[PDB]
RNA sequence: GACUAAGUUCGGCAUCAAUAUGGUGACCUCCCGGGAGCGGGGGACCACCAGGUUGCCUAAGGAGGGGUGAACCGGCCCAGGUCGGAAACGGAGCAGGUCAAAACUCCCGUGCUGAUCAGUAGUU
């Protein structure tokens, strides 16, 4: 069984909103997709859709928390909810990193899941402003994504590289607070 | 004319403090009538006179069993207490409350 | 036709909790002043609200938007009338007006969950 996490999220995200940052639409897209998936599907695993499903669960929460932060910009009561969604996003991501350690799923997918789990983990701690714990997660994420990138040609590694470029600002912010 | 007023609402256990009542429910009674009040006060030797046609301002029930006001004298108008047993309005009320029930029941 | 995920449409079910501060409404129990309506003040309890931290909290639980609040039951402003008053004025409160804050209820969001349409694709 196989699942290419970073590629999936990057293409779902860009097609249904995040081109313009519309986390509402994309989250909705995640919800509906999760409907289709469970409907089609309805013991560890059989197919690779289960893995796609749990990811959508982690994606929904994640996107929500992100919609929330655009909103809590003015509505600090929402910032409480933001942090809840984000903590939920990690719960589903952990639960995901739990499923991909079953031995009928390849190690490339194992890497993605622990890199994803690190990404979100990085995000939660970064929002709690836990700068050392957050930067640990951001480097863990950076380290694993760099590991994935070397094992492929430069073309395949482009996606991985732009994601580490993507989280590099986050890494930078944490640093100047532990100075 | 310098006598304390007393409404039956003050003693009615089926009324809230906001509805008039002046004494704790435990010591209060059910539906005391100005008549009942006058009778138990007078019978102890208090000077009391009954105003059959005064209504309580906070009283809303226009039927006779809740109308009435009982005026009581505490003082001989030299300032002294008519009786030493009854220095205060409260002392009156609590007693009436204590005595009304021995009548009908 | 079979598989893949989008699009179309109408339903059902459902929608956490704790802290600090202030607020509202009730209700209970004490004092104190008064010829009444009433005035001054100490505690106790309950309900709700605002918005400041949060969680052994969610499948998801906004600190949304509305409406009813009547034949008596919310709170407020209360014509008349009414009770108390010598009166001033006040009580209780109708018609009418009104609501951060009884209770009820719809909408939005959120979650699960039946279902619709095109025979639409992607690809056989
Ligand atoms: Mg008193
Ligand atoms: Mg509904
Ligand atoms: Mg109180
Ligand atoms: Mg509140």
């Amino acid at each position: 069984l196989s699942l290419e996490i970073l590629q999936i999220i990057k293409e779902s995200q860009q097609q249904h909103g995040l081109r313009h940052g519309d986390f509402q639409r994309y989250r909705g897209y995640c919800s509906r997709r999760q409907r289709r998936l469970r409907k089609t599907l309805n013991d560890l695993l059989t197919d690779n859709r289960y893995l796609l499903l749990v990811l959508m669960d982690a994606e929904r929460a994640w996107s929500y928390a992100m919609q929330l932060k655009q909103e809590a910009n003015t509505e600090p009561r929402k910032r409480f909810h933001l942090l809840s969604r984000l903590r939920k996003a990690v719960k589903h991501a952990e639960e995901l990193e739990r499923l991909c350690e079953s031995n009928r799923v390849d190690a490339k997918t194992k890497l993605e899941a622990q890199a994803y789990t690190a990404y979100l983990s990085g995000m939660l701690r970064f929002e709690h402003q836990e700068w050392k714990a957050a930067i640990e997660a951001f480097n863990k994420c950076k380290t694993i994504y760099e590991k994935l990138a070397s094992a492929f040609t430069e073309e395949q590694a482009v996606l991985y590289n732009q994601r580490v470029e993507e989280i590099s600002p986050n890494i930078r912010y944490c640093a100047y607070n532990i100075g | 004319d310098r006598f304390i007023c007393i409404y039956p609402a003050y003693l009615n256990n089926k009324k809230t403090i906001a509805e008039g009542r002046r004494i704790p429910i435990s010591k209060a009674v059910e539906n005391p009538t100005a008549t009942e009040i006058q009778d138990v006060c007078s019978a102890v030797g208090l000077n009391v006179f009954l105003e059959k046609n005064k209504m309580y301002s906070r009283e809303w029930n226009r039927d006779v069993q809740y109308r009435g006001r009982v005026r009581v004298q505490l003082k001989q108008e030299d300032g002294s207490l008519c009786l030493v047993q009854f220095p205060s309005r409260k002392s009156v009320m609590l007693y009436a409350a204590e005595m009304i029930p021995k009548l009908k029941t």
